[PDB]
């Protein structure tokens, strides 16, 4: 009978390939097969890695369209445990547990997944050090950390991407000050391009949020704090703020830039949301805002559209309530609306690939998912028409 | 890490007992009593090594990763690869 | 939990003065105007940020890799020449104003 | 005659080389 | 098994040297010491595990008596038993005496040094020596007495 054997073989941690497929494979045995419009459908409230904590970022895998990364600031109910939470969601059946947790050492702001390679993870955290995670490798500490000097990003930074095809990609991220600095997914450890994005008399633009056409890659748009939009070309013939808009007069929350793609080009089209229940769209070609959004006040946080809709997008409120918006069939009430129970403070919302369904961020951690309805979701060539010819309204 | 495997294992559905078996049969471990975790575990390994004998048989190079046993009053899980076997005791729902 | 008087090295740099540096950031655009001299103190804590907080990460890791070698004694002999050049550099920029 | 190594790597504990640069930034 | 575990020592400690960290040769004899302590312990128990066996895999010798021109004969007699044994017994030693030495002469080349490093004194040796006495003197007191039959040839009728 052995006493140490096992407990040795216990202690030695060969566990990697063990504990990964027993994750894997459990919670699929959690399904009960014994022999004897917008509605809920999915809601997420990790006890343990989002008690009383605010969701930092949200992301949709493309490489694997049923997997999301969630990011968390540093927690202030206790400072000695981990502050940096970041939390990796699947919908292979469902389960209460998330699939896949990752610490980092500082508080995370922004986390997205990598177009390069279907399973690196990488996050931007309030140091402003770029933050690589491996989902195969099961580890909680960071892969991967770029160092933190002055070329490199210091302030905190809010928006990292991930650029070109998947063997032309770049990762591109924004700190709040201003560096704009892009880095490959095999190092991670030196900035190949740096350089402080500047509009005028050398004073920096406090990026808050960042957005690019869709299916092009340089020509980056980018959102300040200030309360004005700015197109940033990222090397063309010239590195730098290209152009001023006149803006909203709150700061810039969140900016999105049109995506569906059809028998019209609508890539163009750009949609900020501020700080005063103002989601403000237009066209890089014009200066001024096309439309505003007014039904209330005080902070709609972030606009996103949808994939699969040209005029569809949504956008959530801190009030506590998502409202989903078509340009379509209404440009003064919402086509759709619901709030989360117990309206709690809803931070960010994330439009899933391919449409047919919502992520909703929320500063209680209890993120919620569900569709929309069916007869909304699919586009149809008159949507197409018909939002060519509403944008030609004004 | 052990602890924060077996609470995880455990507490997803309140399993009535799991233990790790990193070893063939033959476990010390214990969750409600040394003789039925050892005893029922080192049954559970002989029974996957036939399994696997059995799955060997149609052609050698196949191998059992996954084996569950739902009957009218319990549910068993392994999940064998090369030396862990896991134990599950539940209700058949 | 030790008796001796600990001499820790810190930095000469209070982390929150970015903090006020980047309210007089917002504040400018905001159409406020603060007194000149509160622009230039400003203007220089930013500017001295990104080496002030690159020297306190460092000098950080330094000290927790520092005290996992001597968690160990058996490693510090070796590990010496390298403490040794660390101290070295430590000493050289110390004098610095 | 064959060579026996030198004076090894010395330490010089942390606190000792902390206490001495104090006083020079004292002095200094 | 002991040699290939020196081996893969002095790998880790050559990968050590080619990576050019600082102070090596002092952590290299300290690595020693403490080896060299470690050897002498184990072949301590070693050899009082062979001398308990002789009271470990042991080689049975063999020796005939037998009688030529009716003159009582030993093939071979017993000192060359005995021969037999202090080599067996030498060789025991060196399974782990044969065992090379850390470095970045002869005894320089492989560790000669541990009967030195004997924690607990020449006693293993020397009871390992009194039980190969204690072992041929009975055996030559066996033979003399059952040898002294061929007086009887020497004696005519």
């Amino acid at each position: 009978l052995t006493e140490e054997e096992k407990q040795q073989i216990l202690h030695s941690e060969e566990f990697l390939s063990f504990f990964d497929h027993s994750t894997r494979i459990v919670e699929r045995a959690l399904s009960e097969q014994i022999n004897i419009k917008l509605s809920l459908n999915r809601q997420f409230f990790d006890e343990r890695w989002s008690k009383h904590r605010v969701v930092s970022c949200l992301d949709w895998s493309s490489q694997y369209p049923e997997l999301l990364v969630a990011s968390y600031n540093n927690n202030e109910d206790a400072p000695h445990e981990p502050d940096g939470v970041a939390l990796v969601w699947n919908m292979k059946y469902k389960k209460t547990t998330p699939e896949y947790v990752f610490h980092c050492q500082s508080a995370v702001m922004s986390a997205t997944f990598a177009k390069f390679h279907p399973n690196l993870v990488v996050g931007g955290t309030y140091s402003g050090q770029i933050v690589l995670w491996d989902n195969r490798s099961n580890k909680r500490t960071p892969v991967q950390r770029t160092p933190l000097s002055a070329a490199a990003h210091t302030h905190p930074v809010y928006c990292v991407n991930v650029v070109g095809t998947q063997n032309a990609h770049n990762l591109i991220s924004i700190s709040t000050d201003g560096k704009i600095c892009s880095w490959s997914l095999d190092m991670l450890s030196h900035p190949q391009d740096s350089m402080e994005l500047v509009h005028k008399q050398s004073k920096a633009v406090a990026v808050t949020s960042m957005s690019f056409p869709v299916g092009d890659v340089n020509n980056f748009v980018v959102g300040s704090e200030e309360g004005s939009v700015y197109t940033a070309c990222r090397h063309g013939s010239k590195a730098g703020i290209s152009e001023m808009f006149e803006g909203h007069q709150g700061p810039i929350t969140g900016i999105h830039c049109h995506a569906a793609v059809g028998a019209v080009d609508f890539s163009h089209l750009f949609v900020t949301s501020s700080f005063d229940w103002t989601v403000k769209l237009w066209t890089t070609k014009n200066n001024k805002p096309l439309y505003s959004f007014e039904d209330n006040a005080d902070y709609v946080y972030d606009v996103m559209w949808s994939p699969t809709h040209p005029a569809l997008f949504a956008c959530v409120d801190g009030m506590g309530r998502l409202d989903l918006w078509n340009l379509n069939n209404d440009t003064e009430v919402p086509t759709a609306s619901i709030s989360v129970e117990g309206n709690p403070a809803l931070n960010r919302v994330r439009w899933t690939h391919s449409g047919r369904e919502i992520a909703v961020g929320d500063s209680e951690g209890q993120i919620v998912i569900y569709d929309v309805g069916e007869q909304i979701a699919v586009p149809r060539n008159d949507e197409w028409a018909r939002f060519g010819r509403t944008l030609a309204e004004i | 890490e052990v602890e924060e495997t077996l609470k995880r294992l455990q507490s997803q559905k309140g399993v009535q007992g799991i233990i790790v078996v990193n070893t063939e049969g033959i476990p010390i471990k214990s969750t409600m009593d040394n003789p039925t975790t050892t005893q029922y575990a080192s049954l559970m390994h002989s029974f996957i090594l036939k399994a696997r004998s059995t799955v060997r048989d149609i052609d050698p190079q196949n191998d059992l990763t996954f084996l569950r046993i739902r009957s009218k009053k319990n549910e068993i899980m392994v999940a064998p690869d090369k030396d862990y076997f896991l134990i599950v005791i539940q209700n058949p729902t | 939990g030790r008796t001796g008087n600990v001499l820790k090295l810190k930095v000469n740099f209070l982390p929150e003065i970015i903090t006020l540096s980047k309210e007089v950031r917002n504040l400018k655009w905001l159409g406020f105007r603060v007194p000149l001299a509160i622009v230039n103190k400003a203007h220089q804590a930013n500017q001295l940020y990104p080496f002030a907080i690159s020297l306190i990460e460092s000098v950080r890791t330094y000290e927790r890799t520092c005290e996992k070698v001597e968690e160990r004694n058996t490693i510090s002999l070796l590990v010496a020449g390298l403490k040794k050049e660390v101290q070295a550099l430590i000493a050289e920029g110390i004098a610095l104003v | 005659r064959k060579l026996v190594h030198d004076k090894e790597l010395a330490a010089e504990d942390e606190q000792v080389f902390l206490m001495k640069q104090q006083s020079l930034l004292a002095k200094q | 098994t002991f040699s290939e575990i020196l081996n893969r020592v002095q790998k880790a400690v050559d990968d050590l040297n080619l990576h050019s960290y600082s102070n090596l040769p002092i952590w290299v004899n300290k690595l020693d010491m403490e080896i060299e302590r470690i050897l002498g312990v184990r072949l301590q128990a070693g050899l009082r595990a062979w001398t308990q066996v002789l009271l470990p895999k042991i080689k049975n010798v063999v020796h005939e008596l037998r009688i030529t021109n009716q003159v009582i004969y030993l093939n071979p007699p017993i000192e060359e038993c005995r021969y037999k044994l202090y080599q067996e017994m030498f060789a025991w030693k060196m399974v782990v005496l044969s065992l090379p030495r850390i470095q970045s002469t002869e005894e320089e080349k492989f560790y000669r040094n541990a009967l030195t490093r004997m924690p607990d004194g020449p006693v293993a040796l020397e009871e390992s020596y009194s039980a190969v006495m204690g072992i041929v003197s009975e055996v030559e007191q066996y033979v003399k007495v059952w040898l002294q039959y061929q007086c009887l040839w020497d004696m005519q009728a």
